[PDB]
């Protein structure tokens, strides 16, 4: 049978943390995709179209690694996609098709299978509109039609008979970091006027929570491409909270990363409250997301790193408040 | 003056007023009345709630150039802080006293000088129109008086004589008098 | 830049004598000579973004020497 | 005057070259001191502070003297804001210029060793016509100007109120040393 979106989210959430509407979305889209699937195809049933997915959301949000996580059980073909190399047709690079021949390709060029998977195109913000624009709207043009159904003509599993492959029932979800999206989304909501006889308007997570293609369309966006995208889903930006969470819940968190490494070594690697806490901190004012958290980290084991493999006799090693605030030792248990 | 350019490129000024710092600086005109008036105007859209710093270093200049500033201040929504700046006199004066209650502000060693109005125009012509410019320059004394005393929470007949010749104060005079409310040092 | 986001990371490549290369595993190690960052400012995103780096690949370079 | 373009290494940036040492947290007092020269002193102070409140402003100052209403402008503003600001007389700083230039935090006032500074009582900050009672409320705040300037220029040199009467009663023009002996400067550059 198929899982309940609740079963997707369950498994999402032992990599992601927070963003709960983003995985909704997610798991009720895969959840429609199966679904839609295993409809009848014939007869008076009515033809069952799809609804793709945008994902808005702050660098180091998690949108990949809800892509990635959602990959691990998805049970159909899964592709990660790649905005900025494609160009229009006539030009160098890679054309849209080119996004079918590597779904195809991770089914074997069984073509039946590639046509009910699940394709994400990460970086679709880097092809906006803000002569010819080869690799910006130029390339939002082309995916009009892969997007909507159409026969793609990809080369064959050999070197260079082509393959038609309807796109059909294929899922599509975009995202990206629409940086200059919150901008136009005030310019929209706080709009005021200037002057006497005209009135004054008072003045992240917010500003995209609230987003609607008129933004997208001033943004960069061409309306066709978002009209094809009917479901928009928002990342918030992680706060210090979500920073802690992440150092040590996912089931690959990065506190875990580390004791692994620590663990190929006989010394067990343990971190105080008050350093996730400070981690956390550190690394929300790096304005890098979730990711600021890896450069803390690296940086206050350095040199506890450099020693470790020529100690001797070392059990544990702590990482205490200190020793994030201030260019403190790591005590040392021998 | 050359005017500076600070880092897009502003001059200082412009790169102050982005800040909503406003500035009168020397005698109160048309001109330069008007430029704060769409100072002023500009700031409460950019953001209706803000407060305004209006930086006052001048020695007066005409009531009409600085009622429209007056008035201007009185309508928009957004408080607006006075700053007296060497010195606010005549209609500087008013236009310090005129910033919101509990904003207005002096530096330590500023001057401020309150007297009545001198010519508003002059009075040439036939007795009857002397007559006529006679009188409005009395309303406009009245008017200003009358509006000081509510700015300093002070009787009318209070500024009436201390306005009579040039009442030059220190800071801390025209806070107890009651044109600034606080002054300055760090 | 942009194009560079996917590449330092991991990403399948297209990759001519096609080859399927798996960049995840790749060590990068970036530089040059950000002399205009030392006029900025112990080096800190903060000061990167100002020189003109994008945040994205910045946060993808974590160990700053 | 024609003011040289200069280019700031970065990308390019084009500067003239007063924006250029502003960039570097020089701001220039050159010529009398005026509500628009001594604005433009207060406009920078305060950009300046916004910048970087902890380090130094250099205040290069070249002035005869002028308004001291213009003067206290700067004064005020060099108080108030938390950055030091550091003092310079080049060439001159007479009258009002004399007292910016002590006006320095205490041991950042400098001076180039063949300048000179000039202190003296004020002259008229106004004319004094109209009335004799007009005249005699114009006298008093010239007074009290006058014992104002000599009371914060005693401060500036450590110097007694009684001083600062005497030698300020007529143009007293001080080499360098003099001026650091005094006590309006605390060194004097050479290389
Ligand atoms: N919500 C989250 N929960 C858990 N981990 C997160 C979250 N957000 C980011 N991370 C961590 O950040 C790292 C990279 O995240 P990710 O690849 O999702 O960023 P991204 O979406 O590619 O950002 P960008 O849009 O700038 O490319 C991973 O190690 C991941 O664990
Ligand atoms: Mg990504």
């Amino acid at each position: 049978k198929l899982p309940t979106p609740a079963e997707i989210v369950a498994n999402l959430n032992d990599h992601v943390i927070g963003q709960e509407q983003a995985k909704k979305a997610l798991a009720v889209s895969v959840y429609n995709h199966y679904k839609r699937l295993r409809h009848p195809k014939a007869g008076a049933n009515v033809e069952l179209s799809k609804s793709n997915i945008l994902l808005i959301g702050p660098t180091g949000s998690g949108k990949t690694l809800l892509a990635q996580s959602l990959a691990r059980k998805l049970d159909v073909p899964f592709v990660m996609a790649d905005a900025t190399t494609l160009t229009e047709a006539g030009y160098v690079g890679e054309d849209v098709e080119q996004i079918i021949t590597k779904l195809l390709g991770k089914c074997d060029f069984d073509v039946e299978k590639a046509q009910r998977g699940i394709v994400y195109i990460d970086q679709i913000d880097k092809i906006s509109r803000k002569t010819r624009d080869v690799s910006g709207e130029g390339v939002q043009q082309a995916l009009l039609k892969l997007i909507e159904g159409t026969v793609a003509s990809v080369p064959p599993q050999g070197g260079r008979e082509f393959i038609n492959v309807d796109t059909t029932n294929i899922l599509f979800i975009c995202g990206g970091a629409f940086a200059g999206l919150e901008k136009v989304i005030r310019q929209r909501t706080e709009k005021g006027g200037i002057g006497f006889g005209a009135s004054v308007h008072s003045k992240i997570t917010k500003l995209f929570g609230i987003v609607e293609p008129e933004d997208l369309i001033k943004f960069g966006l061409i309306p066709e491409l978002i009209g094809r995208l009917p479901v928009i889903a928002t990342l918030e930006i992680l706060d210090e909270d979500a920073l802690i969470n992440i150092l040590t819940e996912p089931k690959n968190a990065l506190v875990k990363q580390y004791q692994a490494l620590f663990g190929m070594e006989n010394v067990e690697l343990e971190f105080e409250e008050g350093a996730l806490r400070s981690i956390a901190r550190q690394a929300m004012e790096r304005k890098t997301g979730a990711r600021g958290l890896r450069s803390i980290v690296e940086r206050c084991l350095l040199d506890t790193m450099y020693r470790l493999p020529d100690l001797k006799g070392l059990k544990k090693v702590v990482v205490g408040k200190a020793v994030i605030e201030e260019g403190r030792e790591p005590e040392l248990v021998f | 003056y050359l005017v500076p350019t600070v880092i897009r490129a502003f001059d200082i000024y412009s790169r102050l007023l982005k800040e909503r710092i406003v500035f009168l600086v020397g005698p109160v005109t048309d001109e330069s009345a008007n430029l704060v008036v769409a100072q002023l105007l500009f700031l409460e859209s950019e953001n209706p709630d803000k407060d305004i710093f209006f930086y006052i270093n001048s020695p007066g200049g005409s009531v009409t150039a600085g009622m429209s500033i007056y008035d201007t201040m009185n309508f928009i929504k957004p408080d607006v802080s006075t700053l007296c700046l060497g010195q606010a006199a005549s209609m500087g004066a008013f236009l310090l006293s005129a910033g919101e209650k509990g904003k207005r502000f002096a530096l330590p060693n500023s001057r401020i000088m309150i007297h009545q109005p001198l010519i508003s125009g002059g009075l040439g012509g036939q007795a009857s129109d002397i007559e006529i410019h006679a009188r409005e320059l009395l309303k406009i004394k009245e008017k200003l008086n009358r509006l000081m005393a509510k700015h300093c929470d002070r009787d009318l007949a209070d500024l009436e004589r201390d306005t009579d010749r040039d009442n030059f104060m220190s800071a801390e005079e025209a806070k107890e008098y009651g044109l600034i409310d606080q002054i300055l040092e760090n």
